[PDB]
């Protein structure tokens, strides 16, 4: 009582009931580096200027 | 500080707006006008300085400098008005624009509180001098003269530039208050010598120091008269006002850095001196005599006592007036004679008596006649000196004498004897040139009755 599959049956994308646990490493990855401390804050006027020589401004 | 330096500003657009035959009125009564504002920076304190703002200070150093500066520039005006009859509206202007310019960098030179600003104008006061020399100078040798002048003085600053803001990355800060408040010894160390060299030869060779003389010869004697006027009275004075701020920095390395320059100097004066005995050239004289007074101020700020500091400052103001005068008057013979060798023209007190008179005056104060200001620094020097070390009186006293033989060499060269019997266009002496020996000869005598406004800030 077999039946052939029809055109785009066999490329269809499935679904599978299993009961093995899904690997939570799978890349064996280290530990990420940490991020740089993204500092943030309100902008204030540079202290007495470009302090650049002479120049006051 | 900008009450001085917005009219000379100002000086620009009214020499170029005005009319043709105006120029030269307008320029020197502004000028005197100019000069007689800053005469008020003479007001000096005991107590640390003239701080108006962040960017420029005075002190009793600057102040007579300064005035010094402000007033050369009308008589400038007034020695150029001759010889430029023949010159386009143009170029005339251009010149009283590059004199304009010359005063404007200088006056801001010596008032900088910032060795970096101080730097820079002491730099900028090159263009313009440059451009009258090779421009307005007569002989074919000028271009020659000019490129000394430039040269010498860059190979000698280029390397302080570096010292400059290698200091400003160890210390933090080239305010000149800053740098005197947190001074700190100097470790003898190759580094440190080398520091020390960079830091002094770019003002030893602007003096100009014995050995490093030879461009000065060749630019006085082919610049124009205000040209030579204004490079004998105030441009050799940036090195003397440079070392004098910049040897808080180098002790105690100065206790033995300072022997080559000294020796130097001390042999130095004398051969200059000797050199005025045979010349055939006035201007060449005058200008080797400048340089002999010049290794005396070099000694006197080596030695880096308050004695010495005073005379020194006394001296560079005496020299300044002295020198402008000695120019002025071989340029109003070679006006007449067109030749300026020595005894082409001779006999000339016969012809010009008050000329004689004020050639005798500008001999008597070249000669250091006391009670001339002239000689309180030259003395002031001396005593220095001798408490350094009792032996230098000998090449001290040597200098004096061949002074007067020298300076009186020149007066009677020309003044004395028979007159020149082919020569017959020597013209009387115009109002002029007679007003500009006057103006050059009073400030002196004047000066010397009140001697504490030229002793500087260790008075
Ligand atoms: C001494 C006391 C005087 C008191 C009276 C007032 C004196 C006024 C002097 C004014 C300042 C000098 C002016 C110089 C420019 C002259 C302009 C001119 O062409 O005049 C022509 C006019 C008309 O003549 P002319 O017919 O046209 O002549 C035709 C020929 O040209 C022929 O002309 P000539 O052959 O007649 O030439 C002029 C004559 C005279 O001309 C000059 O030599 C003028 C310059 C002389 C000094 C040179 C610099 C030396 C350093 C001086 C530093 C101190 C300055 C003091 C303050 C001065 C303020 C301005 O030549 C000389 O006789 C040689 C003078 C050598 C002097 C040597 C001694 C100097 C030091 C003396 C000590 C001073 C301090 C003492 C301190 C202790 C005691 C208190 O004749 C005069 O006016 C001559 C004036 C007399 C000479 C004065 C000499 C003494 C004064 C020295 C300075 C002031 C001292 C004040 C305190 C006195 C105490
Ligand atoms: C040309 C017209 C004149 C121009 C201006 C001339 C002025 C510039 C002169 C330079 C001043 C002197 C420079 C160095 C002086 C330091 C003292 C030292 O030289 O003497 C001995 C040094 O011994 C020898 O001199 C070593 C150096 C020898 C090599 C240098 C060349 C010598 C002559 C070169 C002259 C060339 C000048 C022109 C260059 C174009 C001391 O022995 P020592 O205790 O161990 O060293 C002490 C220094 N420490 C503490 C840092 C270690
Ligand atoms: C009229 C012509 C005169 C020409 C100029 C003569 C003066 C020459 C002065 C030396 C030139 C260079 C000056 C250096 C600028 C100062 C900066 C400084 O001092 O830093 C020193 C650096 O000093 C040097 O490196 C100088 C080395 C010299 C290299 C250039 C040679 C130039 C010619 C030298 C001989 C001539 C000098 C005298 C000439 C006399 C007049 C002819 C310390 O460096 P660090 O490594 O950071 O500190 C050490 C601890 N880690």
């Amino acid at each position: 009582g077999w039946v052939r599959p029809d055109l785009g049956e066999l490329s269809k994308v499935t679904k599978v009931k299993t009961d093995r646990p899904l690997p939570e490493n799978p890349y064996h990855s280290r530990a990420r580096p940490e991020p740089n401390p993204e500092a943030e804050g309100d902008l204030k006027p540079a202290k007495h200027g470009s302090r650049l020589f002479f120049w006051t401004m | 500080m900008l009450k001085i330096i917005i009219p000379t500003t100002m000086l620009l657009p009214m020499t170029w707006m005005s009319k043709h035959n105006m120029i030269w009125i307008n320029a020197t009564v502004h000028s005197l006008l100019i000069s007689l504002i800053s005469l008020s920076l003479l007001n000096q304190l005991g107590e640390n300085s003239l701080n108006f703002s962040l960017t420029f200070f005075s002190d009793s150093l600057s102040a007579p400098l300064l005035v010094l500066t402000t007033w050369l520039l009308p008589l400038m005006l007034m020695a150029s008005q001759s010889h430029l009859s023949k010159e386009t509206t143009t170029r005339k202007k251009l010149y009283i624009t590059m004199l304009i310019l010359l005063q404007l960098f200088l006056i801001m030179t010596f008032t900088a509180t910032e060795l970096i600003l101080f730097y820079i104008l002491f730099e900028a006061t090159l263009v313009p001098t440059l451009i009258i020399i090779t421009r307005w100078g007569n002989q074919t040798e000028r271009l020659n003269a000019g490129l000394y002048f430039l040269f010498y003085t860059l190979a000698g600053s280029l390397p302080l530039l570096v010292a400059l803001v290698y200091i400003q990355n160890t210390t933090g800060s080239l305010n000149f208050l800053i740098i005197h408040y947190w001074s700190h010894p100097l470790s003898n160390s190759w580094s440190n010598i080398f520091m020390w060299l960079a830091c002094i030869m770019a003002f030893m060779v602007k003096m100009p120091l014995y050995g490093l003389h030879l461009w000065l010869p060749k630019a006085h004697v082919e610049a124009p008269i205000a040209g030579s006027m204004v490079l004998a009275a105030v441009l050799l004075k940036l090195g003397g006002y440079g070392m004098m701020r910049i040897t808080t920095i180098l002790n105690p390395l100065t206790n033995y850095m300072a022997y080559p320059f000294l020796m130097l100097s001390m042999w130095g004066m004398i051969m200059t001196s000797s050199i005025c005995l045979r010349q055939t050239d006035l201007k060449s004289l005058i200008a080797y005599s400048s340089v002999s007074h010049m290794a005396l101020v070099i000694v006197a700020i080596m030695i880096q006592t308050p004695w010495s500091f005073m005379g020194a400052t006394a001296l560079m103001i005496a020299h300044g007036l002295t020198s402008s005068m000695l120019f002025c008057l071989a340029n109003t013979n070679y006006e007449r004679v067109h030749s300026r060798t020595m005894i082409l023209a001779r006999g000339l007190q016969t012809l010009l008596p008050l000329m004689a008179t004020w050639w005798l005056v500008a001999s008597l104060t070249n000669l250091a006649l006391p009670p001339s200001i002239n000689l309180i620094g030259e003395l002031f020097i001396i005593t220095a000196s001798f408490s350094w070390s009792n032996i230098t009186i000998i090449l001290m006293g040597m200098n004096m004498m061949i002074t007067a033989l020298y300076s009186l060499y020149m007066l009677i060269t020309t003044q004395r004897g028979k007159y020149t019997h082919h020569i017959n266009n020597i013209k009387p002496s115009f109002t002029r040139e007679n007003a500009l020996m006057a103006l050059h000869i009073l400030p002196l005598l004047l000066l010397t009755l009140n001697p504490k406004m030229i002793l500087g800030p260790l008075y």
